[PDB]
């Protein structure tokens, strides 16, 4: 393409460079996702 | 259904380690306590972003150490119904 700087202009958005799948369904799934974490994240006898 | 529901801590980024160490430290002191997922994760999210590179890099460094430890066990790990 001919856009050397032009394709960069919009990347002033809050990004991490976009290398990570960002959860859109919940913010409590942002860091510690339940699937793996529940083994250690919490130690409960049952729901 | 990859599963692997018995993995180690993980290769999680420093971001999750921030929540990880904080949520755990509280749970270690208080075995009677837990946290609210939506609450604690949001508080950590906002707080993390506003921290300095020194602090973020600290969690990043710890993550690197756990990542390598993960790799070590990863080789000796057999995926249960790991499709």
């Amino acid at each position: 393409l001919s856009q050397e700087t032009f394709s960069d202009l919009w990347k002033l958005l809050p990004e991490n460079n976009v290398l990570s799948p960002l959860p859109s369904q919940a913010m409590d799934d942002l860091m510690l996702s339940p699937d793996d974490i529940e083994q250690w994240f919490t130690e409960d006898p049952g729901p | 259904g990859k599963g692997d529901p018995k993995k180690p801590r993980g290769k999680m980024s420093s971001y999750a380690f921030f929540v990880q160490t904080c949520r755990e430290e509280h749970k270690k002191k208080h075995p009677d306590a837990s946290v609210n997922f939506s609450e604690f994760s949001k508080k950590c999210s906002e707080r993390w972003k506003t921290m300095s590179a020194k602090e973020k890099g600290k969690f990043e460094d710890m993550a690197k150490a756990d990542k390598a430890r993960y790799e070590r066990e990863m080789k000796t790990y057999i995926p249960p119904k790991g499709e």
